[PDB]
């Protein structure tokens, strides 16, 4: 009803949902073969996971002079963790990561 | 100002100078002139400072005037003026045998020893205890410089394993000493070293954190226990860096423990015994190890460490008599040290760095170094026409006025492979027949012909016919016949200090007198707390 | 706050499955993923944290961290490819 | 004063002897003879015979340059600058025609002068000072002759300052029980007859400090090598330059330590067993400089002997022997050097007795040894007669007094039959006889022994009244050869008799105790104690011996381990305040936890690296849940700027650490599990055990009303403790510029060559092409990174971060710019780094120096401007950030990459 | 008492690090050993106040205290300058960062003529003879 | 308009824990069930902005990753390579990532 109930509702079900967004990329750097797979997983998990905590730690206490720290932080956060993944993923394929065995089709050679 | 904010100027005067050599740090004449422009006016401002304080007085400035126990006080109570102009004296020598070596025109060698005498000033007029360990790092940062600082411009695999030890075993110090103050801080109030009038006598908890923070001083020291880290990273530097370092550095951490059992602690005379152990057992390792080794400046790293064990001892005497023989002790063998180190220093440049055998003669063909070297010689072992007999004589009476026969036994016995050592240097390089030997003064990996590096840039290269600083001909191996190689800008500073330790001998009652009225404020602090906490 | 401690101990729990995928990682890449994983759980933990003990001056460190684990993570990169870009 | 002032003047000879020396190429003798003979010819004149000056010299420790000149004294400044005065009239034709000599008369009258200053010694500190005065010019005096005479000066100081250091215990042992250092105070101390164990430490000691100055039983061995020194010098230190400074130190000491029988015995046997084992040697010995020595030896021996015997009648012999000694020996040495100096050698194929040329130095020789031997018309006769009656009372009751004169009867017998070998026999024109002025020096006091055995009647004043200051008591003396048949007497027709029975068996006699002696002699006693020291010390100095980090940190963790078990049983903790754990704090420290051992037991450079970054961030959490924001944000950038560091420097090493040995891992995390175990309960018992600390409560109470800032630490970094923040800003800045230094002086280890192991042709190569991902991101993380900067840099005083926070994200700022860069060379950071750092350390400095216009130094001088409170603490803060802006641009710019580009 | 277990677990990995072998390996364990002096300073202030001093008027006895918090501040900045200069000493002492060497002296002394300059007259002194 | 923007993020937010639920259902995927494959993409986009948060966006999927990027042509084309899970043909891959591209440059662009 009021407007801060909602927001600290809103906030508590971000963090829930960041945190298990968290455990899902986590849970990926288990059970999954490669580097890339791994990689592409980090790269959507530790953003979407780690804004969405932002998101909803802001929301549990929403002051007024943290509004411009958090949104430039969800950008940044986004473009950092789609481009350190990227380039780990990179480096990786430079370095030697071998691809898994079931890798149904590669454009790339690896020599 | 009011004559005590000028106190300060002891560190910001050096750090001013230093940051400006820093910004022209091409005019080699322009900082030449500057830094020992700057060395002479701090000796002069610490021999004028003595008089301040020479009645017992301790002089206390809070710096930036805020309440007593909130800011940093910086205290002169004729220990820290003794030291001052004593440190500041071997300072100005070592830049002065630096500068004729062939030092002192490398890159920031003017700024680094500027910023190592701000960091000494700092950690002997400080009065609380973690900007002491401020100022300690203060001190040791521009002294991992000065160990790169050669006289070919180049560095050693050797050299840089001795900068990799010491660093190593001075960073664990260092954080030794830091979190024994964090545990002085946790379990009492403050930091300050006033506040802590007899915190160390009246729960044991506060004492285990001061006693970590004295064995991180005694790491720095280099103590028995732990002494192969000075005897395996002084000789392997620069002639000069460690003629400088002889006196500074160990020699802070020895006043740092002085006034740290005598103001926590009270000289609570209880762990005396363990004081009375560690040091004798320093003073006989230390010059056992020195009678065995056979180099000629690494004999004079483990002197130092007997050194540093007889210095200590009048702490393990607490009392009128045992402090001051230890302060005098403390004031002599810096001076003395600084002599020696001068000395061998100036033959390890000229002749190069060798065994004990492969010279001779160099009392017939370099009297000048030869005298400077056995004036030292016969003080370092105590002989009464020099200073290290009166220093030796009052530590013993003081040994044996607190009754530690055991001590003074040691402390007598040491002197005699002293003499043994320092009379195996004057026999294996100063005593024999003048031999024709190879001018080959730079080890191979020091000389700029057999490393890949660039070399530290020389001051004295801009005129076009000095390589690295070497007089190359310029363009328009065979032995040497025995000769005089060391000129007199070389054996000078070895030989200035060198009439000092007998000027301290003969009138010796002068710097008695001195170290008296400083041990006053040693065994009887409540005139140096009463002026710290008001 | 029984959401936030919640969230807290499953970042945790994340934080360590993801560090022992950083010890047993078979590739040096995989110990360079898990670390960029641990850099972002760790701002979140911060995030978190700052919730619990109520704190305002938090996304200052949030707005810094994230300049932190991103050059952080590079240079890591930068480590995989043997130094060369 | 006027004893100081010929005590001074003794000194002056010393100083002026170089410069006559220059002049007066080898006369310089002649004025120096009559310089320091008439200096004695002023001591015993014009001076009474008792007279006591002080000068004041060090009243700290109650030392004093206190001379006094008792009767003693009087005899022996007599003895030693006569015979220096002598020397010196021998040495002026002894010397050759030369114009550089000022190294051998500036010690051989600086002798005469710590000779004169150890016989005219009331303060026992000053004697010690004219003891090893003697003992080095003695030094230097045997380093001359070349390099023949360097080891044997090396043992001579070496045995001369073991024993001349214990006169150092005994002087400070006298000075800590009597309370005052004077000589004729301390002998007259009821000390020595109240407890006998302190008399005995000390006459122990002194006994030692004499028997080393001299040549006794035990330190023998460095007086017959010190003979490779020119024969004057040996004249000089035989007859009283060193070997009588030992004998008066008995003579002086003689007054209190006389009844002890530890002293009694200490001195007889071992001055009888060196008698004997001296003459016996001196007789078995062939070359005249080893006899010479070798008979010194034995005669020291019986003058140490019968003071030993310790009564009045003893004191007066042994006077008297000393004076007949010094004499004779040095007639005996100067005779030697003069029939050397007039052949050309004293042995190289032996030499026919000297009674061939006998006139002139023949009849020397003859005076000379016959004293030495002791016949009758002599001075040596009526010397050795009264040992002989001294040492029949000896103590230790009624046997070993006879026994005493037995032994002592054996001594003189060898005595009597070395001297007769001296006056005849092989030791291994010409008629060009000494000169009138060189024999001469050298037959003044051979026919002194002659005129003074005769008219003995002009010694008993002095001897008598310098007897009875030795010692308490008085005897009345009398040297006249009188013919009463006492056994002072008997026991000298034996010796004559024996003597004469032994010379005319010479040869069986020495060809039978030779082989049955064994080494008692040589020096290989003395050298073996001191290659044992060496090889102890080489033992000692072996256990530090590598020069590696691993070992001397072992040093440093067992003492942590021993203060850790002292600290484990001596600290008692205080009740708790509150409780310091909360519910978000087992998270983190479980973080910290798998950080850390993820970390010790990675075994890749790059897991580590990674794992050193985790550290950091729950470090970075850990400071931020303890409500340290501000720590937090610089220990974030911290752990970011030494992670670029550590990879910057990792990219030259090999991917895996070295392979460490097991057995070595094991014990290493052994101690580092008890080492852990200590700090923990450490910082367990020692920290949440106070309410808040007087300066805490001062610094969140006067925060805002003493400088305006309400960020505690922030002002506590910039306005209370500034000079801490100075400090740390210098030391960071010297950081830079000794990394500036150390890749200057070597070079680095180039980029260690990775395999790439893709071809050439493929994508995710080309950087130029491929690090388009970052140069763009790059165009919006520049200036938010630089508004980042300058954001925290105003903003420190009222909030978390003020200008090393400020400085460090700017650090990560290069370091995103030289990530960016597509090759080696356009990373290379283009801006002047050092003047920056110079610039940054002069910006600070001097803003704290400003606080002298009002106040004191690092004050900040805050002005109002509006309703913005301006200070100096924002200069300092910009002064800091570019010191640590430089300290990063030189730190990637030296070690990122190669690109050797800065050099023709 | 977490305080503790994480200033021992520290304490223990740079106890471990630094006896290692490797100069990288070494500079890892005075970071731990830095880390955790920084964390008993941080300990000192009482570890009870977990709430920062940067509020307007901070409440005592509830406020972390400020100067354990600028020690650790300003020690940071100190460890971090000597771990870049450790650092960069890995890097130019050999061909690697190994440090299990022995006694080193004999590499910079000059080639040491045999004998000395009087192989007619050894020192009695010396063991070697 | 002040509350535009709120709608706008909620909106983002919803639109984006619905790909939150992918990444974890991404997570939870059995063994040959996944099947990772590279392919070299055209891209279409001139500038190295375009290219870049096209390799982003591609990245933030669930199901893609971006390696890098390069162009074997004079100064145009930019070509990236893209490896994805739980595509097992190129063609549907490439496929999606041209849906993916069409949406973002039909978005940032005149
Ligand atoms: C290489 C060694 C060189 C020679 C070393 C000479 C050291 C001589 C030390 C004499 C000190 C006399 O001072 C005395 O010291 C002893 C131990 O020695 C202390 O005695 C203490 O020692 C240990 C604890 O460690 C306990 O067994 C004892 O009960 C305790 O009192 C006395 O409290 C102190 O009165
Ligand atoms: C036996 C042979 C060796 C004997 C060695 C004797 C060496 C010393 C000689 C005695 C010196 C004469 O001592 C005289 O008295 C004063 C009173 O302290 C000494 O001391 C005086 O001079 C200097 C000042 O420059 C300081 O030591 C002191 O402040 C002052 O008291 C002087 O040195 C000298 O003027
Ligand atoms: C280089 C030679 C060195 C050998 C030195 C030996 C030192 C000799 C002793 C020096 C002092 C002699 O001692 C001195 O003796 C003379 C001469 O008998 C005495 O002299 C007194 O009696 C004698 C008669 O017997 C007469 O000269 C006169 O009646 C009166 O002067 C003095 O009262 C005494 O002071
Ligand atoms: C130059 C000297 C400087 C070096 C100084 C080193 C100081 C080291 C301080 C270590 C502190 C010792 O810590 C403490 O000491 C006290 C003093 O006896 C002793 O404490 C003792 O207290 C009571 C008596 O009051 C005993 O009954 C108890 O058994 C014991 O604990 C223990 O030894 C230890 O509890
Ligand atoms: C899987 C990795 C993560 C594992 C997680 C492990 C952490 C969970 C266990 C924490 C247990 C609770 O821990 C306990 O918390 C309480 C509060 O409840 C703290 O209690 C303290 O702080 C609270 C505030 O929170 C105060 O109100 C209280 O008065 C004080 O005592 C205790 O000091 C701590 O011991």
């Amino acid at each position: 009803m009021s407007w801060e109930l909602v927001a600290t509702v809103l906030g508590s079900v971000s963090v829930l949902v960041g945190a298990v967004v968290f455990l899902g990329g986590a849970i990926g750097l288990l059970r999954f073969p490669d580097l890339y797979v791994r990689s592409s997983a980090i790269g959507a998990a530790a953003g979407l996971g780690l804004v969405f905590v932002i998101a909803g730690a802001f929301l549990l206490h929403p002051t007024w002079e943290a509004a411009p720290k958090v949104a430039v932080a969800a950008i940044l956060q986004f473009a950092s963790s789609a481009i350190g993944a990227m380039y780990i993923a990179r480096a990786g394929f430079l370095s030697g990561a071998a691809p898994t065995t079931a890798t149904r089709y590669s454009q790339i050679e690896f020599t | 100002m009011t004559l005590e904010s000028a106190l300060t100027l002891f560190v910001a005067v050096p750090l001013l100078t230093a940051g400006v050599l820093v910004a022209v740090a091409s005019r080699t004449r322009l900082i030449l002139t500057v830094l020992f422009a700057v060395l002479g006016t701090q000796l002069a401002a610490a021999v004028a400072t003595v008089p301040w304080v020479s009645d017992g007085s301790v002089v206390v400035h809070q710096v930036a005037l805020w309440a007593p126990g909130v800011s940093i006080p910086f205290v002169l109570d004729m220990f820290s003026a003794l030291m001052l102009t004593v440190t500041s004296l071997l300072t100005l020598t070592c830049a002065a045998f630096a500068v004729a070596a062939g030092e002192a025109y490398k890159r920031f060698y003017p700024p680094l020893v500027l910023l190592v005498t701000a960091g000494v000033n700092g950690a002997l007029l400080t009065g609380d205890l973690f900007n002491f360990f401020v100022f300690v790092e203060v001190m040791l940062l521009p002294s991992y410089g000065l160990m790169m600082i050669t006289r070919s411009g180049r560095a050693s695999v050797v050299g840089v394993a001795a900068s990799r030890l010491y660093i190593s075993v001075n960073l664990l110090a260092s954080t030794i000493l830091l979190i024994g103050v964090a545990l002085i801080y946790g379990v009492t109030g403050t930091v300050n070293i006033a506040q802590l009038h007899g915190a160390a006598s009246e729960d044991t908890a506060v004492a285990v954190a001061t006693a970590l923070v004295l064995f991180a001083l005694a790491i720095k020291a280099a103590v028995v226990p732990v002494h192969g880290w000075l005897a395996r990273a002084y000789p392997k530097m620069s002639p000069a860096v460690t003629a400088m370092f002889s006196g500074l550095h160990t020699k802070i951490a020895i006043y740092a423990i002085y006034r740290i059992y005598a103001v926590i602690f009270d000289g609570d005379s209880r762990y005396l015994w363990v004081g009375v152990v560690v040091f004798s057992a320093t003073m006989l390792i230390g010059v056992l190890g020195a009678v065995g080794e056979a180099a000629p400046r690494s004999i004079l790293a483990f002197h130092m460490v007997s050194q540093i064990g007889y210095i200590l001892l009048g702490v393990a005497l607490f009392g009128p008599i045992g402090l001051t023989a230890g302060i005098f002790y403390l004031l002599h063998h810096m001076i003395v040290k600084a002599a020696l180190f001068l000395a061998i220093g100036a033959i390890e440049v000229r002749y190069g760095p060798r065994r004990l055998g492969q010279l001779s003669g160099l009392a017939k063909t370099e009297p000048l170094v030869a005298v400077a070297f056995f004036a030292s010689a016969m003080s370092l072992a105590g002989i009464p026409p020099f200073s290290g007999f009166v220093a030796k004589l009052s530590l013993i009476i003081a040994a044996l006025d607190a009754g530690q026969i055991a001590a003074a036994a040691v402390a007598v016995v040491v002197s005699i492979l002293t003499l043994l050592s320092m009379l195996k240097i004057w026999t294996g390089i100063f005593l024999g027949e003048p031999t024709p030997t190879d001018s080959r003064t730079l080890p191979e990996g020091l000389d700029p012909a057999h490393s890949e590096a660039t070399g530290i840039p020389d001051g004295r290269d801009v005129d076009g016919r000095h390589r690295d600083g070497v007089e190359i001909t310029g363009a328009a191996p065979d032995m040497v016949p025995p000769g005089r190689r060391i000129g007199l800008a070389l054996a000078a500073p070895a030989l200035a200090l060198s009439v000092v330790t007998l000027a301290l001998g003969l009138g010796g009652q002068l710097l008695l007198e001195l170290s008296g009225t400083a041990a006053a404020n040693l065994y009887d602090p409540t005139t140096y707390i009463q002026a710290v906490l008001g | 706050m029984i959401v936030v401690d919640i969230a807290i101990v499953l970042v945790a729990i994340a934080a360590v499955l993801s560090s022992y995928r950083m010890i047993r990682g078979p590739h040096a890449g995989d110990r360079a993923i898990a670390a960029d994983l641990l850099f972002f759980a760790f701002i979140a933990l911060l995030a978190l944290v700052g919730v619990r003990v109520d704190s305002p001056f938090v996304y200052d460190l949030v707005l810094v961290a994230t300049l932190v684990g991103l050059v952080s993570a590079l240079s890591l990169a930068r480590l995989m490819s043997g130094g060369r870009r | 004063v006027t004893l100081t002032l010929a005590l001074a003047v003794a000194f002056g000879i010393a100083a002026i002897s170089p410069l006559l020396a220059r002049t007066m190429g080898r006369d310089a003798g002649w004025p120096l003879a009559a310089m320091l003979g008439g200096l004695a010819l002023y001591i015993w004149f014009a001076i009474p015979v008792d007279t006591v000056a002080s000068v004041e010299w060090m009243p700290a420790l109650g030392v004093e340059l206190r001379l006094s000149l008792d009767p003693l004294a009087r005899v022996f400044t007599m003895i030693v600058l006569g015979i220096g005065a002598v020397v010196m009239a021998y040495s002026s034709r002894y010397l050759g025609r030369g114009s550089g000599h000022g190294g051998y008369y500036g010690l051989m009258t600086l002798f005469a002068a710590s000779m004169l200053g150890l016989v005219l010694a009331d303060d026992v500190v000053v004697l010690f000072v004219a003891w090893e005065f003697t003992t080095l010019c003695s030094f230097f005096l045997i380093t001359l002759a070349g390099p023949k005479g360097t080891q044997p000066a090396v043992r001579t100081l070496l045995v001369t300052v073991a024993g001349g250091l214990c006169l150092l215990t005994a002087a400070a042992l006298m000075v800590v029980r009597t309370g005052t250092t004077v000589l004729s105070e301390i002998l007259v101390d009821p000390v020595w007859s109240a407890d006998p164990a302190f008399a005995a430490v000390i006459a122990v000691l002194i006994a030692m400090a004499a028997f080393t100055k001299s040549a006794q039983f035990p330190f023998q061995a460095w007086l017959p090598d010190a003979m490779v020194a020119a024969t004057p010098v040996s004249a000089y230190l035989h007859a009283a330059a060193m070997v009588k400074a030992g004998i008066y130190l008995l003579l002086r000491f003689s007054e209190a330590l006389h009844d002890v029988p530890v002293w009694n015995l200490l001195l007889i046997t071992c001055g009888m067993t060196t008698a004997v084992l001296g003459a016996v040697f001196a007789m078995q010995r062939d070359d005249l400089k080893e006899l010479l020595a070798y008979s010194t030896i034995s005669q020291l021996g019986f003058l140490v002997a019968t003071i030993g015997v310790g009564t009045p009648a003893a004191m007066v012999a042994a006077i008297i022997h000393t004076i007949a000694h010094a004499l004779f020996k040095s007639s005996l040495f100067m005779f030697v050097g003069v029939v050397d100096h007039q052949t050309g050698t004293r042995a190289m194929s032996g030499l026919p007795r000297l009674y061939r040329i006998m006139p002139g130095t023949a009849i020397g020789v003859g005076l000379a040894a016959a004293s030495m031997a002791g016949l009758p018309p002599l001075l040596g006769f009526v010397s050795k007669e009264w040992m002989f009656k001294s040492m029949l009372d000896a103590p230790g009751g009624a046997w070993a007094g006879p026994a005493l004169g037995a032994l002592a009867v054996f001594a003189a017998t060898f005595t009597f039959a070395y001297s007769a070998r001296f006056l005849l026999g092989g030791f291994v024109e010409t008629i060009e006889a000494p000169r009138a002025s060189f024999f001469l020096p050298a037959a003044l006091p051979a026919v002194l022994g002659l005129v003074l055995g005769l008219t003995g009647f002009l010694l008993e004043p002095a001897v008598a009244a310098a007897a009875r200051a030795s010692i308490g008591e008085g005897y009345e003396a009398d040297f006249g050869l009188w013919h009463g048949f006492a056994p002072e007497l008997f026991m000298s027709m034996i010796v004559i008799t024996l003597g004469i029975v032994l010379v005319v068996v010479r040869h069986p006699v020495d060809r039978f105790l030779d082989r049955e002696l064994a080494p008692i002699t040589g020096v290989a006693t003395v050298d073996a104690l001191r290659r044992w020291a060496i090889a102890g010390g080489a033992r000692v100095g072996d256990v530090t011996r590598t020069d590696r980090i691993s070992r001397h940190v072992w040093a440093v963790l067992l003492v942590l381990v021993a203060l850790a078990a002292v600290g484990v049983v001596a600290v008692r903790p205080e009740p708790e305040v509150g409780s310091p754990v909360r519910a978000e704090d087992w998270i983190v420290v479980v973080l910290l936890v798998v950080g850390t051992a993820a970390m010790v037991i990675s075994r890749s450079r790059l897991g580590a690296v990674a794992n050193v970054g985790i550290v950091g961030f729950a470090m970075a959490l850990w400071f931020f849940t303890l409500g340290a924001v501000d720590v937090a944000l610089t220990q974030l950038l911290v752990e970011v700027l030494t992670v670029v560091v550590i990879v910057l420097v990792l990219q030259r090493l090999p991917r895996a650490f070295h392979t460490v040995s097991r057995s070595r891992t094991l014990v290493s995390a052994a101690v580092a599990i008890v080492v852990g175990l200590a700090s923990g309960a450490a910082v367990w018992a020692m920290t949440g055990r106070r309410e808040l600390s007087d300066v805490g409560r001062y610094f969140l109470d006067n925060a805002e009303q003493d400088t305006g800032g309400i960020n505690v630490v922030n002002t506590v970094l910039v306005d209370y403790r500034a000079l801490d923040t100075l400090g740390e800003l210098t030391v960071l800045g010297v950081a830079g510029l000794a990394v500036i230094l150390a890749l200057h002086a070597r070079r680095a280890l180039p980029r260690r060559d990775v395999p790439l192991a893709v071809h050439a042709d493929s994508p995710l190569l080309s950087a130029q092409d491929n690090g388009v991902f970052l140069r763009t991101f790059a165009r919006i993380l520049g200036p938010l990174i630089v508004l980042l900067s300058l954001y925290f840099l105003v903003r420190g005083h009222n909030a978390p971060g003020g200008g090393f926070n400020s400085a460090l994200i700017g650090g990560a700022g290069i370091a995103i710019y030289y990530l960016r860069a597509p090759s080696d060379k356009a990373a290379r950071i283009r801006v002047p780094y050092v003047a920056v750092i110079a610039a940054g350390v002069i910006i600070g400095v001097v803003t704290g120096l400003a606080g002298f216009v009002d106040g004191s130094f690092l004050l900040p001088l805050h002005a109002y401007l509006g309703d913005v409170h301006l200070t100096t603490a924002l200069i300092f803060d910009v002064g800091v950030y570019l010191a640590v802006l430089g300290v990063i641009m030189a730190a990637i710019d030296k070690l990122g990459g190669d690109d050797r580009s800065d050099e023709p | 008492m977490t305080l503790a277990i994480s200033v021992g677990v520290l304490m223990a990995g740079f106890v471990f690090l630094v006896l290692q072998r490797g100069m990288v390996r070494v500079i890892l364990g005075f970071i731990l050993l830095s880390h955790a002096a920084h964390l008993t300073l941080m300990a000192a202030g009482g570890a009870s106040r977990r709430e920062a001093p940067l509020v307007s008027d901070p409440d005592p006895a509830l406020t972390s205290d400020g100067l354990p918090q600028a020690f650790v501040l300003t020690a940071i900045v100190i460890a971090f300058a000597i771990t870049i200069y450790l650092l960069v000493l890995a890097v130019i002492g050999g061909d690697d960062d190994d440090t299990d060497i022995g006694d080193l002296d004999p590499l910079d002394l000059l080639p040491e003529t045999p004998g000395g300059a009087h192989p007619e007259d050894p020192e009695p002194d010396e063991p070697s003879t | 308009w002040p509350l535009r923007i709120a709608w706008f993020l909620l909106w983002f937010f919803w639109q984006q824990t619905t790909t939150s639920a992918k990444v974890v259902r991404d997570a939870f995927l059995p063994h040959a069930s996944i099947t990772p494959g590279f392919v070299r993409f055209p891209t279409r986009c001139r500038s190295e902005l375009e290219v870049t948060m096209l390799s982003s966006l591609i990245t933030l999927t669930p199901g893609t990753l971006t390696l890098g990027a390069h162009h074997p042509g004079e100064g145009e084309d930019w070509e990236i390579v893209v490896h994805g899970m739980y595509f097992p043909d190129p063609d549907d891959l490439t496929a999606s990532l041209h849906d993916l591209e069409n949406h973002m440059l039909r978005a940032i662009r005149r």
